[PDB]
């Protein structure tokens, strides 16, 4: 009879727990493994696979596939705007749903650079130049292009390669940010302008199309794991 | 006896542990393997693409 | 959690009415809602129903001419529409919100709709 | 499982284009930000240890729970194990096309007295029985049945008040890894059942009290978890959009891409 | 459409009560008990053929397999003097029972 | 340049002159079953010049209301030449396939195409207790095709085809995850795949099992000017790559 103490904490069940405990199919032999093809180790894996963002949410375009593609026409000023929304990738409702906004909501943090690739569906016979944006937050949203231009900034010419990318970096004063929509860790916006025309020949579409992607660079990462509010349920299904 | 001394999580020590049981299948978690490869999702690709060259030639 | 549909009605026989449902405590496109008659005299019966994230609706094989269901996403309401309007059309109308397969969970509380001269 | 740091950069007028590509190739862009922009040298220190495929899934999630009540007849529960009624433990599962895991099971059981009319009921601490039937044994009809022996079938036994149980249980699979999905049919005819319940042969649990029915009724609820170990993981799959309605398929109504927003251009 | 049929019964408070609806054709254990209040008030009570939804106490029980079912109270109590509809949600559209309506015997 | 390509494949040869790269499965290239894999225990058949070979399917009409289309991989092939007979007489079979689609317009034209080969494709059914019949899951080398619209409750053993949720439930964005490649035809003109074996078991019976769907879905429509040529297919070749068969009884 060796003399013990038991101490707080003892026959209680904590959900996250590492212990080790008897089996009930002794000396069971298991099924030898095999290789099969496209092994996952880390989460971090996926979202850097770049999906495609719905940026034309217009509440007549959500059950359809026009909520992936960005208008983008033959104008007569200079200057106009394709697209803007702020970078939330967890609570706004356009990075929401991607690939890399249904990881995040899994967990509570997050930190490290974003990419984003632009892909050019028109003719080829169409050029154009684009002025693709991204501005921190401590003042608005950027009303002009001049406004814009004092950001980070890529001018994006399109030709033989039809995509480009705009990598935001990570300008923070924290480590880390919120998943969940706060004040104190925004995030700021990404808008996107035009430099000059979309100029097409004769017997051309004048409006065309860009498809928008999104994935996450080698600095990423992401930290206290939660339960998702996207899926919900009443009854047990049966 | 066994006793696997390992090193502990901590940010920028050791622990020990036994096994008690014949089945291993009644361990722990690993909790400590820590693994990528993530190329075999973003690079599925026959012909290595250089990132300052041109992707089509 | 609640459905809190409009107050009660009144029309002249081949004229219209437009009932109403305003659903709180959720998100409202995520489910769809179900309209159920149940007549003073008889059981309760399907109308149909509205996809409100895509505004589909499939109606009973009965109701497929008189009854036009709509509705809008941003003030989270869901409207019924009778029309043609006979002596038949007299009833208590429910909306609910169906939820894991044939299971109604949340129920408004019912319309009286009452023709009359 | 450090992550990369960022280099220095300087001012570059070059005929080299990291930043244009093509995305019709089927490859994501490896480019940093260390590529477009003037950076300083910072060295992260940050891990990705929490997004293992160990840590994400080794959790315990409630799969089932059942009632059974004392002063009954045939008052036992019973269960054919799945995965699938419960919504948050069926899609952290099916973002993998296979898995390979082995299991820790944990049981919550409690109680709850009925209105008897007897007076002054005064019950000792009840004991309850969990029996596990492979498929092909035989099965209990009653409370007092034969097949509660448990010469072969394993079984737990525990009185109220202590620790909850807790086992664990090998890959016990006839193929080399569990299947979340699978696109055909039991028979050769191609007619028949079509789907995942195809594969799930996994045995029933079952339920009773082991006390008799002293002088008043007493309700039982049982709460089952499950908590993956020594995971491995093949093939991710895109996450579910619409909400599940079935357990043995994978039926949904449509639902919209995303929420709206009332322009392109709005923040 | 499957014709579901089920018209007013009479019990004492305190006693076994059973209500029972058959089908037309086999639905496969794929059925649902509601209540509705005599102020206008619907909520559901069984939603399978034997499990019970969140809220409603142990007095209801379901049973029944194929194309006979019933629902049994084994405690009346005046909470439960109400209508009992029985669907089912195995084939397009939805068909409901008729009611039955509990009253107190003398 | 590495815009042309030449694939070779037995008697069958495909040249291209404008491409992008070629797209190999989850990095891994298909090859024969091993001796510590199998467990199987009598000798495979190993045919490989006879199966192993570009079949062509049939062309199907790119219009501008056009939703999508897809082919269950091992069933397409089942009344293809010696292919197609090998799987008739034996009872498992393993098989890795090269796939090329093939799509030409002008510099007029304008349009974009996801191909993606995604496994285990369960479809989901449009009433929402059954599950759909054989005849609309797959056809024999002809095209299924998705819907804009929803499919109606009323109808008892279809397939949902809305295009948004791919059939599957899922975001139809996010299929990118799968092994899969664009055709812009803006720079594009074709778009080649290659495929392993991936299941859960050694071997497996094709004929109650398709454990490959190739989805074409048009993310931009067709547009042109008039003048231009509306008619615009698309054209499906699908090869077996280290194909083997056991188990060898009647034809069924
Ligand atoms: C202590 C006695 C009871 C023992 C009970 C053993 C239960 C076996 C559980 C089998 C795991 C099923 C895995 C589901 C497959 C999937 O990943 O979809």
């Amino acid at each position: 009879g060796l003399p013990v103490m038991t101490t707080p904490g003892s026959t209680q069940f904590l959900t996250s727990d590492d212990f080790q405990s008897p089996s009930a199919m002794p000396q069971f032999d298991v099924t030898p493994e095999m290789q099969i093809p496209g092994r996952v180790n880390n989460l971090m894996e996926i979202a850097e696979v770049d999906s495609v963002v719905p940026v034309n949410n217009t509440e007549d375009n959500v059950s359809s596939l026009k909520a992936y593609q960005i208008p983008v026409q033959s104008n007569s000023d200079n200057g106009k705007q394709v697209f803007g929304f702020p970078l939330q990738p967890g609570a706004n409702n356009v990075l929401n749903r991607t690939l890399l906004g249904e990881i995040l909501n899994y967990y509570t943090h997050w930190s490290g650079s974003i990419k984003l690739t632009f892909m050019f569906c028109g003719s080829a016979m169409a050029t154009g130049k684009f002025l693709l944006a991204y501005s921190p937050p401590g003042a608005g949203v950027p009303k002009n292009r001049k406004d814009a231009m004092l950001g980070t900034h890529v001018i994006w010419d399109v030709g033989l390669q039809s995509s480009c990318v705009l990598c935001v970096p990570w300008i923070s004063q924290t480590h880390y940010r919120y998943v969940v929509e706060d004040e104190y860790t925004a995030a700021g916006y990404v808008t996107c302008w035009y430099q000059t025309n979309i100029v097409v020949p004769a017997d051309v579409q004048s409006s065309c199309d860009i498809l928008c992607f999104v994935s996450a660079c080698n600095d990423f990462s992401v930290r206290m794991l939660k339960d998702t509010p996207f899926i919900r349920q009443d009854t047990f299904y049966q | 006896m066994g006793a696997q001394v390992s090193t502990q999580k901590t940010g920028a020590i050791h622990y020990t542990n036994i096994n008690y049981y014949k089945d291993a299948a009644s361990n722990s978690a690993n909790r400590q393997d820590f693994t990528q490869d993530p190329g075999k999702f973003t690079e599925p690709v026959k012909d290595i693409m250089v990132k300052t060259m041109p992707a089509l030639n | 959690v609640q459905l809190q549909q409009s107050a009660a009605e009144l029309a002249r026989p081949g004229a219209s009415v437009k009932m109403s449902c305003k659903a709180s405590g959720y998100t409202f496109t995520t489910y769809t809602m179900h309209w159920v008659k149940q007549r003073p005299g008889q059981g309760l019966e399907w109308i149909g129903y509205i996809n409100p994230s895509s505004r589909y609706t499939e109606y009973n094989q009965k109701f497929k001419d008189k009854t036009t269901l709509t509705a809008d996403k941003s003030s989270s309401t869901a409207y019924m529409q009778l029309s043609s309007l006979t002596f038949e059309d007299s009833a208590v109308y429910y909306c609910a919100r169906r939820s894991e397969a044939d299971r109604f969970v949340y129920w408004g509380q019912g319309t009286l709709v009452t023709v009359s001269a | 499982a450090r992550v990369a740091d960022t280099i220095s950069s300087r001012p570059t007028n070059s005929e080299s284009i990291p930043a244009l590509t093509a995305a019709e190739t089927g490859h994501t862009s490896q480019v940093v930000p260390s590529d477009t922009m003037q950076t300083r040298h910072v060295k992260n220190y940050h891990s990705r240890s929490e997004s293992s495929i160990e840590n994400f899934l080794c959790r315990s999630a409630c799969v089932y729970y059942a009632t059974y009540t004392n002063n009954s007849k045939k008052g036992f529960a019973e269960w054919v194990i799945n995965t699938r009624q419960v919504a948050q433990l069926r899609r952290k599962l099916e973002l993998f096309t296979y898995l390979r895991f082995d299991l820790e099971l944990t049981f919550v059981i409690t109680s709850a007295q009925q209105p008897s009319t007897a007076s002054s009921v005064d019950a000792p601490v009840q004991t309850h029985q969990i029996m596990y039937v492979p498929p092909g044994g035989p099965v209990p009809t009653k409370v007092k049945d034969y097949a509660w022996q448990t010469s072969t079938n394993p079984s737990v036994f525990w009185t109220e008040g202590n620790a909850p149980p807790r086992m664990s249980i090998p890959f016990i699979s006839i193929g080399n890894a569990y299947s979340c999905f699978y696109d055909g049919w039991t028979q050769f005819s191609r007619n028949g059942v079509y789907g995942i319940n195809t594969l799930n042969n996994m045995g029933t649990l079952y339920m009773r009290h082991v006390n008799e029915a002293g002088q008043g009724p007493i309700k039982s609820t049982v709460r089952i978890y499950f908590k993956p170990k020594h995971v491995k993981a093949w093939v991710p799959r895109p996450p579910r959009l619409c909400q599940y309605e079935k357990q043995k398929n994978v039926n949904f109504s449509p639902i919209g891409v995303t929420t709206s927003r009332t322009d392109i251009i709005t923040t | 459409d499957i014709q579901m049929t089920q018209s007013s019964l009479s019990a004492s408070l305190g006693d076994r009560v059973t209500i029972s609806c058959r089908a037309s054709q086999d639905i496969s254990n794929y059925l649902n008990w509601y209540q509705q209040k005599p102020d206008g008030s619907v909520k559901l009570l069984i939603y399978y053929t034997s499990t019970l939804h969140s809220g409603v106490p142990s007095r209801f029980s379901g049973s029944g397999s194929g194309t006979d079912y019933s629902l049994t109270i084994n405690s009346l109590e005046q909470e439960d003097i109400a209508t009992y509809f029985c669907q089912q949600g195995n084939t397009f559209p939805f068909t409901f029972g008729g009611g039955t309506k509990l009253e107190i015997r003398r | 340049s590495d815009r042309v390509r030449s694939i070779t494949l037995g008697n069958s040869t495909i040249t291209t002159q404008e491409c992008a790269n070629v797209v190999v499965g989850y990095g891994v290239w298909p090859e024969y079953l091993k001796d510590n894999e199998a467990t199987a225990e009598d000798q495979p058949t190993q045919p490989d010049v006879a199966t192993c070979r570009f079949y062509t399917l049939e062309s199907v009409q790119w219009m501008k209301n056009s939703a999508g289309w897809w082919w269950k991989l091992p069933d397409a092939l089942s009344q293809m030449g010696l292919f197609g007979q090998n799987m008739q007489y034996h009872y498992l079979g393993r098989t890795g396939y090269t796939i090329h689609v093939q799509c030409n317009a002008s510099k007029f034209h304008q349009g974009c195409l996801l191909v993606v080969c995604v496994p285990e494709a369960e479809m989901g059914c449009s009433n929402l207790n059954n599950t759909p019949e054989f005849s609309e899951l797959s056809g024999g080398d002809s095209a299924r095709m998705f819907t804009d619209t929803q499919v109606g409750e009323s109808n008892a053993k279809k397939v949902q085809t809305a295009v948004w949720n791919a059939g599957m439930g899922v975001g139809v964005g996010n299929l990118t995850i799968f092994p899969h490649q664009w055709i812009n035809l803006r720079t594009n003109n074709s778009a080649t795949l290659v495929m392993p074996y991936i299941n859960s078991v050694p071997m497996d019976n094709m004929f109650r099992h398709n454990n490959l769907t190739l989805m074409i879905i048009p993310f931009v429509p067709l547009n042109y000017s008039e003048g231009s040529s509306p008619y615009v297919p698309i054209t499906v070749t699908i090869a077996p790559m280290c194909a083997e068969y056991n188990g060898l009884r009647l034809a069924s």
